[PDB]
């Protein structure tokens, strides 16, 4: 349940990444806003595949691919990670 | 095209203006014999070894010093030319000393081998030789003048790359000698080069002096970690014993190369090293120990407190895989109070966006831009190779370079705006001349140094600088992708330790003080017992005993950055890894096989086994870390910027001093280097020259 | 020029001699250490200075091509004298 | 020029290389390529499944009779995808010659077994399989020569250490000579003695 | 060396030994460079 | 077809039936080799051997790989049948002086450096 | 005739190399730096594979460096990356390959020693 | 025959950097004409005359006369210390009142 941190892997010029990148230059700002304690660590990805991490207490992680997302599917995936539902 | 036709030995090349007859020869895989050439210094034209006959031209030419013309035919093989060459190497030969055996340039001597393969084999000279008294100047370069063949290299490298006038030749004619003049020490950041350029053995190591040959060594290819820079160097060992260090050329990088520090301190991994486990016992001292034992007594201690009651901290010289380790193994105990004494603000985008805390110009930036400025940070010792590359670039691209802070010797003249950290605001106002300055150019820098950050009111400092830099964004636009923004680190593993998401600073330990510590390397003392409860359990793991050792209840020996092939992430960014030259000493072992070992027996086993599969775990967390030459990346500026102005932290009145004021607190930043013995003489010498 | 260690084993002119806690010392029960006796650098500080009316001096350690590379030396300081980097003998000007 | 330096044969260089031109027109299906080095030896360089012609050839035409096999072994050179090398050197007695035929294999291809035109062949070959692993088809009796008994591996081979992987030595406790990984007390000490200067300009090779 | 006596040293031997294999005078080898890595002491006073 | 000629074997069939006679004709010899050399071994543990010998290579899925495997075997078992190899050569194959090394990562850990 | 082999090449059981020296062992392919001593480049042009240094000790007798793996002086030669790349994979072990590092061209003038205006007229020769 | 003086500097009571050594201001108003001769922006070619000027004025050429040319100039010590080495008309030890200088080329000889 406790979330501890998050990491979006997205991949620079890649094709499966424009949603993802999107997500990142139009609307990180107001999420990092709503979260201001929480880590959101933004990492760039090989050219393999675009994805988000979600790390809980005591080590147990998860990861969900965003390949060819659009920026509201990012945002709906990131919203479905923070609140407890799935 | 631009491009003109020459012969090389009848074989046609294109090459542009400008080019000399070396480089025209090199472009065909030929090698001209030199000595007063090097391809980062300015021509000198005087040990005319490089003479070449052109065709149907009765005289030689010096191909280090002349362009070539439309239709020229190098013959790099005449009899003219290796008559030529024959000549000069008996001029060369004929008052050098007959010291081979002597000399620690025996097997490296480039006279040695130019003679081999261009001179003759016998001798005709039937006079006496000269003799040259020796220079001091100083201790880290021994001087015997006599095996020196004036070709004035350490005179243009201490003139144009050190930036440092202290050289010279006095006398003219055959007793022409090299020196000062007058008993003075040559005391530079990057003095040591002057060996490695020295083509034969007047100029040599003095810590070297006399231990190895060059046919002994074996050469293994590492990392600096004395510095962020992160400059490729030659770890050079023999029978399992580090002999010396050598830079290896990165273009982008450290060039050809490397600091004082990173050359000289190496002897300190002979010094105070931890060996063995170490428990306390009754009587309180520390006492040596079995692996079986510290690592049962550090995983009962782990299994009693979980999450804010156990704390990491992380020090200047650890890989990206213990830190990962270390990350894995605290957060199994639900725990994320792992730190790093370096102190970078969290306010905003924090590390939470990459650029934020990078020199996104990179180091090869540097010269293309047209004017930079400093803001808080001395980059002569902070970071030599990256202070040596501004020099460069100030020569030669005539760059503009401006500081703010005290007024450090830089070895270039800079327009020193002062030392309060109001005229940043001013300038980001555009009240200040400086302003303006910022918008005329093309290509600006900015550089904050994260020592600047170290200090009470760096958030609000980095805002300011922040400020600066989006000023210059919405004014000139887009110029591409510039990144006019960056900061400087001094911390080899300061920049990986962020990428994984340690927390910058040390405040969330003061903040909720631990039961249980884990000093990994931490010997900044920023921690002592009277910051943390009574009864605390602090476990150190490093290679050296420091000011972090003895206030310890176990330490774990662990290996130096020449004992593993482990992960560093530059300043700019570039992940690079080091190799194996020696295995660690007595029982010292791996970081993250430490940690590893110390899960297994608390029973919160980290999924991986070998080194591969924690460098998987290192991509898993941050994919950057696994390649191992790249340094391209996001600007995420915009991000971060409108994230730093929901804080309005008041700045402090204050002016702005950075640690590192002489070149007498340069040579001791680290565990090695306090251990060495040769920075001690270093230090004893720049206090009191005698 | 031989001392005693503390153990009581004879030091080399190497300056080695095994700690009170080695074992190895063990290999010289019922047999002995080879230490020399004659010690290069005490021997060589014995040999006097040699004065000559030359800024330079030329040594090849003598007996001709018996001895060492012909080496030459300035001897143009006056607080120090010069030493021959293969042969170890000492030469100076007339000072004072 | 005359008493340091190794004189010349031109006549030598002329036969050799009219040799050469006749061997190669004689026997266009195999062989690949001719060179006489600048002291009079002449190289023959050929398709492996041309062994037993060509050599036979040599061995039985009027003009070669090359009745003498001298000299047969490998070469290893990892870079090459063919990465073994078989030299045939063989004398002629009649003509007072001698000649050599190269072809080339790697690991998995078997090399055609010249025993029935020379006998010498016989432990030759036997011996090339013992030191490279190049397997001989139809030899009469192709097994090790000169290693142990129940030894891996090749130890010719560049990639083989030069110590090997195991050594010897006698155990009490089963009373017999056991073989155990090596252990060296002194490893061998590598030395880098190339010069970082050029010797010879006449064997520089392109620089891509 | 009656006739033609050999050169006199003070380092020569005064007094020639035969073989001494097999007596408690037999050469023992042992390495005659000193120590590489120096260990860390820790402090003799205690911490707490 | 890739440019590539067999030893014996064109496909993986053949090689599989080589390999089968050479079990047979190994699994024949090992109590004559018991008998001759006077070891102190079972006739089932030195099969049990040879079994551990053929599967070491099971793993093999190129028909001239398999038959230069079949050759060297076959080169063994000849000089096994012929007394060339003597007591201490057939006894390596059991490795009875060397220490078992351990596989766990602490025992590792703890002697030293070795992955 | 042929019989079309489409396997991947692998020797690993043919060389008698130890199962321990095939599958811990990490190679190195790189083409050697120069000797920062020199200016010679001779020593650049070919690529070398070599192994991941192992331990060395101090022998309780005479103090020699010993060793127990024995591949510790093995450095082979290569004319192509590629090649070095085929002879690891069909030797069967795991390897790192370092990309030729070439100094950069540079742009030397004699005549900017004594520039009229620039910065990078000398003071001394 | 050969040199026979020295290119190196050793401190010595009548000959260190704490020696007196200042220019007269006469001779400050002559510096100034001497430096108004070259171009804006190469002020190093006036060491020539300047230090010749000092051992006008001093009879000889101590290393604090080098060393205030030096920060007159604005130059490195070192420049002013080769150009003093290189040229023979300047004395880095006391001459007499009267200088006597023989020329014995081969038309004189
Ligand atoms: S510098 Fe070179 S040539 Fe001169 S003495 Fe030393 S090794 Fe010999
Ligand atoms: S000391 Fe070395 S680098 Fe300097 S001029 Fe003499 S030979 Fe050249
Ligand atoms: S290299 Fe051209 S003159 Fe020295
Ligand atoms: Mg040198
Ligand atoms: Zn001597």
């Amino acid at each position: 349940l406790g979330l501890r941190e998050i990491r979006i892997h997205l991949c620079q010029r890649s094709p499966g990444s424009q949603g993802v990148r999107d997500f990142i230059e139009k609307r990180y700002v107001e999420l990092k806003k709503a979260n201001p304690d929480l880590p959101i660590l933004i990492r760039e990805c090989s050219d393999v595949q675009p994805k988000l991490w979600a790390r809980y207490a005591f080590g147990q992680e998860k990861n969900v691919s965003l390949n060819n997302f659009s920026a509201d599917q990012v945002t709906r995936t990131l919203e479905n990670v923070l609140s407890g539902k799935a | 095209s631009n491009l003109i036709e020459v012969f090389v030995d009848g074989q046609s090349v294109m090459v542009e203006p400008g080019t000399t007859v070396l480089q025209a020869c090199e472009k065909v895989g030929m090698q001209i014999p030199r000595f007063c050439y090097h391809e980062r210094l300015s021509v000198a034209g005087n040990c005319r070894m490089c003479l070449v006959e052109i065709e149907k031209a009765p005289k030689v030419v010096a191909a280090c010093a002349m362009p070539v013309m439309k239709g020229w035919n190098i013959l790099t093989n005449s009899e003219k030319s290796k008559k030529a060459r024959e000549g000069v190497m008996e001029f060369l030969l004929a008052n050098h000393p007959l010291d081979c055996p002597i000399c620690d340039q025996g097997g490296e001597c480039d006279l040695q081998d130019q003679s081999m393969m261009f001179g003759s084999d016998r001798s005709r000279f039937l006079e006496g030789k000269r003799a040259v008294e020796d220079k001091n100047i100083g201790p880290l370069v021994k001087t015997i003048m006599t095996r020196c063949i004036q070709c004035t290299r350490c005179i243009r490298f201490a003139s144009e790359i050190a930036g440092v006038d202290d050289l010279g030749t006095t006398g003219r004619g055959n007793d022409m000698q090299v020196g000062t003049y007058i008993e003075k020490m040559f005391m530079s950041e990057l003095s040591g080069n002057i060996i490695d350029i020295c083509p034969v053995g007047a100029l040599t190591s003095k810590p070297y002096a006399f231990t190895a040959r060059p046919w002994e060594t074996r050469k293994t290819e590492s990392i600096d970690v004395m510095d962020a820079v992160g400059s490729n160097i030659v770890v050079s060992t023999r029978t399992g014993e580090v002999m010396r260090i050598l830079p290896r050329m990165h273009e982008d990088i450290n060039e050809e190369w490397i600091s004082d520090k990173t050359r000289f301190a190496y002897d300190g991994l002979k010094r105070q090293r931890l060996t063995q486990p170490m428990i306390r016992n009754e009587k309180g001292l520390l006492t040596y120990t079995t692996w079986e034992d510290a690592l049962s007594r550090v995983a009962g201690m782990l299994q009693s407190f979980q999450g804010n009651d156990v704390a990491a901290i992380a020090g200047g010289l650890v890989d990206a895989e213990a830190l990962v380790a270390l990350k894995d193994l605290l957060n199994r105990v639900d725990s994320d109070s792992l730190c790093t004494e370096e102190v970078f603000p969290t306010a905003g985008a924090g590390t939470d966006l990459r650029s934020n805390y990078l020199l996104n110009t990179t180091i090869a930036g540097v010269e293309e831009a047209d004017v930079i400025l400093l803001v808080g940070t001395n980059p002569r010792f902070e970071a030599p190779l990256f202070n040596a590359r501004i020099r460069k670039s100030w020569l030669h691209n005539d760059l503009k370079v401006a500081l703010i802070g005290s007024p450090v010797d830089l070895t270039y003249r800079y327009d020193h705006l002062g030392d309060s950290p109001k005229i940043l605001q001013d300038i980001a106002s555009g009240n200040h001349p400086f302003s303006q300055i910022l918008k005329e150019a093309k290509k600006p820098m900015v550089v904050l140094g994260s020592s600047a950050l170290q200090r009470s009111d760096g958030t609000a400092i980095l805002a300011a600088v922040s400020n600066i830099a989006q000023n210059i964004r919405l004014s000139s636009g887009v110029t591409g992708d510039w990144k006019v923004m960056n900061i400087l680190h001094r911390i080899a593993s300061q920049v990986a330790a962020l990428d994984l998401g340690y927390k910058p600073g040390v405040e969330a330990i003061r903040k909720n003080p631990p039961k249980v510590l884990f000093l990994l390397g931490a010997d900044g003392g920023c921690i002592t017992r009277q910051d943390l409860p009574k009864d605390c359990f602090i476990i150190y793991q490093g290679h050296h005993g420091d000011v972090g050792a003895p206030m310890a209840d176990v330490i774990l020996p662990g290996a130096a950055y020449t004992e593993k092939s482990a992960t560093y992430v530059n300043t700019e960014g570039r992940a690079q890894q080091t190799k194996v030259a020696v295995t660690p000493p007595g029982l010292a072992r791996e970081d993250w096989k430490i940690i590893r070992a110390l899960s297994e027996i608390a029973g919160m086993t980290l999924p991986y086994d070998t080194l591969d599969q924690v460098r998987s775990r290192l991509e898993e967390v941050s994919p950057n870390l696994v390649r191992y030459d790249d340094v391209e990346g996001a600007n995420y500026f915009q991000q971060a910027n409108e994230l730093s102005k929901l804080v309005n932290q008041q700045l402090l009145a204050d002016p702005l001093v950075p640690p590192q004021l002489t070149i007498k607190d340069f040579y001791m930043t680290d565990s090695i280097s306090r251990a060495s013995q040769t920075m001690a003489k270093c230090v004893k010498a720049v206090t009191e020259g005698i | 020029g031989v001392r005693t260690s503390p153990t009581g084993e004879k030091v080399t002119h190497t300056g080695q001699a095994y700690d009170d806690g080695d074992y190895r010392r063990v290999r010289f029960s019922d047999r002995q250490k080879e230490v020399n006796e004659n010690f290069a650098i005490d021997l060589i500080a014995e040999q006097p200075v040699s004065e000559v009316g030359s800024r330079v001096i030329s040594c090849d350690g003598g007996g001709g091509a018996l001895g060492h590379p012909r080496v030459y030396i300035n001897l143009d300081k006056e607080t120090k004298t010069g030493t021959c980097g293969y042969c170890g003998l000492q030469f100076r000007q007339p000072h004072h | 020029t005359r008493p340091t330096i190794r004189p010349r044969n031109d006549v030598v260089h002329k036969q050799l290389s009219a040799f050469g031109q006749y061997v190669a027109e004689i026997l266009p299906k195999y062989v690949q390529q001719v060179q006489v080095s600048c002291f009079n030896e002449l190289e023959i360089f050929i398709h492996p499944d041309g062994v037993i012609p060509v050599l036979t050839f040599l061995r039985d035409h009027t003009n070669a009779q090359f009745k003498s096999l001298a000299d047969l072994t490998a070469v290893d050179v990892p870079t090459r995808q063919n990465r073994f090398e078989i030299v045939y050197n063989l004398l002629s007695l009649r003509f007072n010659s001698r000649i050599r035929v190269k072809t080339y294999t790697d690991e998995l291809t078997p090399i055609e077994s010249s025993v029935t035109v020379y006998k010498a062949a016989n432990w030759y070959e036997r011996e090339i399989w013992d030191m490279f692993g190049v397997f001989f088809a139809n030899h009469p009796d192709l097994r090790r020569i000169l290693t142990d008994y129940g030894f891996e591996g090749h130890p010719f081979r560049k990639d083989f250490p030069l110590s090997g992987y195991v050594e010897l030595r006698y155990d009490d406790e089963v009373k017999r000579v056991v073989a155990e990984p090596v252990e060296l007390a002194q490893e061998f000490r590598k030395f880098d003695l190339n010069s970082p200067w050029e010797a010879f300009p006449a064997y520089r090779q392109p620089p891509e | 060396p009656t006739t033609k006596p050999p050169t006199a040293r003070k380092y020569i031997w005064t007094n020639h030994k035969f073989n001494v294999s097999g007596t408690p005078q037999q050469y023992v080898p042992y390495s005659t460079t000193r120590k590489k890595i120096q260990e860390w002491v820790p402090p003799s006073t205690p911490y707490k | 077809g890739t440019s590539v000629k067999p030893i014996f074997s064109r496909d993986m069939n053949e090689a599989k039936r080589r390999v089968r006679e050479l079990y047979r004709a190994w699994y024949r010899e090992v109590p004559n080799t018991v008998h001759l050399f006077q070891l102190d071994i079972s006739v089932k543990q030195g099969r049990d051997k040879v079994r551990e010998m053929f599967m070491k290579n099971a793993h093999v899925t190129d028909p001239r790989v398999v038959d230069l495997l079949v050759i060297k075997g076959k080169m063994e078992l000849e000089e096994t049948i012929n007394v060339w190899k003597q007591r201490t050569h057939i006894m390596r194959f059991f490795h009875e002086t060397e220490a078992p090394r351990p596989t766990d990562f602490l025992s590792k850990f703890y002697v030293g450096h070795d992955p | 005739q042929l019989i079309a082999v489409d396997e991947k090449l692998d020797i690993t059981t043919l060389t008698g190399v130890p199962e321990e020296h095939i599958k811990t062992r990490k190679v190195r392919i790189f083409v050697p730096a120069r000797n920062n001593m020199q200016s010679g480049v001779n020593n650049t042009k070919k690529w070398k594979m070599e192994f991941d240094t192992r331990e060395r000790w101090e022998n309780p007798l005479m103090g020699w460096s010993s060793t127990a793996d024995p591949l510790s002086n093995l450095v082979l030669t290569f004319s192509t990356k590629e090649d070095a790349v085929a002879f690891a994979e069909k030797n069967g072990w795991s390897f790192d390959v370092e990309e030729r590092k070439v100094p950069k061209p540079k742009s030397k003038s004699y005549g900017a020693n004594f520039s009229w205006n620039k910065r990078t007229r000398v003071s001394t020769k | 025959g050969a040199g026979g003086a020295l290119f190196v500097h050793r401190d010595t009571p009548e000959n260190n950097p704490d020696t007196p050594f200042d220019f007269t201001p006469e001779n400050y108003k002559r510096i100034e004409a001497i430096v108004k001769n070259y171009p804006e922006g190469h002020k190093a070619a006036a060491v020539l005359p300047v230090l010749d000027l000092a051992q006008r004025q001093n009879g000889w050429l101590p290393i604090s006369a080098m060393n205030k040319v030096a920060e007159i100039l604005q130059v490195p010590p070192m420049r002013v210390y080769e150009v003093a080495t290189f040229y023979t008309m300047y004395n880095r030890k006391p001459v007499g009142k009267y200088h006597i200088q023989v020329c014995t080329t081969t038309p004189c000889m």
